[PDB]
């Protein structure tokens, strides 16, 4: 029962906002969800939590993660996405049960061009 | 601040058997937690990440759990080359503070020194001081007594022990005693004999040599 | 290969300014965040600072206003200043990469040992240690050599310039009772090969710029 990440590949053009949906089978309703970005070598970098969690280390308004009223799915947007941000993206959901499993979704490819 | 504190301090556990390492934090911090392992005289290198994910290229026996406070370094099917000592460090708030670490050492079956001695070299002699050293090799547990005897007389203090860490192929110990004197105190007998006793051997072991005789 | 690599004094006076780099490679500097990291001799990792990618810096408070971190992008190099310095200080030095927006530490570097002490540098003797009884039943054999009379650490000690590690056991630096380091290294080798392979130790002791390679024959 883990979550899904779609679409599998969107484009944009240097700019504008780009959103992605990940829907998770909310079971407990006291859960978690990470973002993240895994770089070329196989290497995961974190980029948003649901719910927020510091701006210190992690100070980033280019990521927004948010909740849609209808509980199942979530939109993970990069605003004004620069060429840097192009990779290949990741979904992650966390279940705060005593086990605290971390369930896992499948990879999306992003670009960005024009 | 935020103190990470891990339990156990240190940890026996044999091999091929499971070994875990908890990490506990006085505020909660979530998911920031990074395990790493460092082995004597290396810099640490990262085993997980977000306190879940294993890091790119590390083995897959490491595993990590746990959220807000209480979290968990598992390794599975623990072997040799894992003896090292583990941190936990939390990324959530300044300072970002490390765990006290946790030795983990490997419990193993029993094995017996390798014993040699060597004679203080002849350029040390001029210099007005003679060490004549001996060397334990590839022995566990770690409990072993090695006593110096000149002509049968026992050395009490003038010996220094240092003792390797459990090696990371066979997960053995090997000890080296020096013992210091003086170049007249050390030409003014003849025969020095270390013996070592420990628990893989059947009686204690001497291995000795003649003063000057070399 | 990221890679970062410390470098800086191996002894300095107490109560002088103790400064330290680290110069990187396989990445640039305004990409990624790097902090300075501790580890007293037995003691725990304790975290001294960081510098963003930005610029911005952020310090341990127990480092009250002792410690200053800085870069110089053009050079791929970050440093490290910490003023008024006691004996609390000596340690070793680790420089390492934050990864990732939510970061975390991924490579570190080597680390560089520092002492504090207002005794003087004092490089050490090597000796060699071979059997007096040249093996003859014997069917396995041990050489070392042994490095005396040192400070501070710390001292390196390969054999045969790295082409022989297999079966080599370098034991900890030992303190004596006068108040210098001593160690021993050892290799274990099959005694047919004790005629064909001459056996030398390359020691070397950086504070004192100390380089030898020792003859184990005997
Ligand atoms: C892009 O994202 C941010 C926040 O959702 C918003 O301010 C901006 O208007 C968005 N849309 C466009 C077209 O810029
Ligand atoms: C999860 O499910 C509950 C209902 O079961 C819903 O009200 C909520 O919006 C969802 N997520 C959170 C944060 O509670
Ligand atoms: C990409 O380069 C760096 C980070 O990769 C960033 O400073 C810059 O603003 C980005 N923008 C473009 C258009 O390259």
């Amino acid at each position: 029962n883990p979550p899904t990440f779609s679409p599998a590949l969107l484009v944009v053009t240097e700019g504008d906002n780009a959103t992605f949906t990940c829907s998770f089978s909310n079971t407990s309703e006291s859960f978690v969800l990470n973002w993240y970005r895994m770089s070329p070598s196989n290497q995961t970098d974190k980029l948003a939590a649901f719910p927020e969690d510091r701006s210190q280390p992690g100070q980033d308004c280019r990521f927004r993660v948010t909740q849609l009223p209808n509980g199942r799915d979530f939109h993970m947007s990069v605003v004004r996405a620069r060429r840097n941000d192009s990779g290949t993206y990741l979904c992650g959901a966390i279940s705060l049960a005593p086990k605290a499993q971390i369930k896992e979704s499948l990879r999306a490819e992003l670009r960005v061009t024009e | 601040d935020i103190v990470m504190t891990q339990s156990p301090d240190s940890l026996a556990v044999s091999l091929g058997e499971r070994a875990t390492i908890n990490c506990k934090s006085s505020e909660s911090v979530s998911n920031d937690v990074a395990w790493y392992q460092q082995k004597p005289g290396q810099p640490p290198k990262l085993l997980i990440n977000y306190a879940f994910h294993r890091f790119t290229g590390v083995p897959d026996r490491f595993s990590g759990s746990g959220y807000g406070t209480d979290f968990t370094l598992t390794i599975s099917s623990l072997q040799a080359e894992d003896v090292a000592v583990y941190y936990c460090h939390q990324a959530y708030s300044s300072p970002y503070t490390f765990g006290q670490g946790t030795k983990l050492e490997i419990k193993r079956t029993v094995a017996a020194p390798s014993v040699f001695i060597f004679p203080p070299s002849d350029e040390q002699l001029k210099s007005g001081t003679a060490s004549v050293v001996c060397l334990l090799n590839n022995f566990y547990p770690r409990e072993a007594k090695v006593q110096w005897k000149v002509d049968n007389a026992l050395q009490s203090g003038n010996s220094q022990e240092s003792v390797t860490e459990q090696d990371s192929k066979d997960s053995t110990y090997s000890l080296s005693s020096t013992l210091t004197l003086s170049k007249a105190d050390y030409e003014k007998h003849k025969v020095y004999a270390c013996e070592v006793t420990h628990q893989g051997l059947s009686s204690p072991v001497t291995k000795s040599f003649n003063r000057g005789e070399c | 290969q990221v890679q970062l690599q410390e470098s800086g004094p191996g002894l300095v006076k107490p109560s002088e300014t103790l400064s330290l780099t680290c110069t990187v490679s396989g990445f640039s500097l305004t990409s990624y965040g790097v902090h300075w990291i501790r580890q007293p001799p037995g003691k725990g990792l304790e975290w001294i600072g960081v510098i963003y990618a930005d610029g911005s810096t952020n310090y341990n408070p127990s480092l009250k206003s002792r410690v200053t971190i800085s870069k110089d992008t053009s050079k791929n190099q970050v440093s490290l200043k910490l003023s008024s310095v006691t004996a609390a200080d000596t340690a070793v030095y680790y420089c390492a990469r934050a990864y990732g927006n939510y970061w975390y530490i991924d490579v570190w570097g080597q680390g560089t040992t520092v002492t504090v002490s207002s005794a003087s540098t004092k490089g050490p003797s090597v000796f060699p240690l071979a059997p007096c009884s040249r093996s003859t039943s014997e069917s396995t054999a041990a050489l070392g050599c042994l490095v005396k009379d040192y400070f501070p650490e710390p001292v390196t000690v390969s054999w045969n310039s790295g082409a022989l590690t297999s079966g080599v056991h370098t034991f900890p630096a030992v303190l004596q009772s006068s108040g210098l380091y001593s160690l021993s290294s050892v290799v274990t080798v099959p005694s047919s090969s004790l005629g064909t392979k001459t056996y030398t130790c390359n020691v070397d002791h950086k504070p004192s710029n100390t380089k030898v390679d020792k003859r184990v024959e005997s």
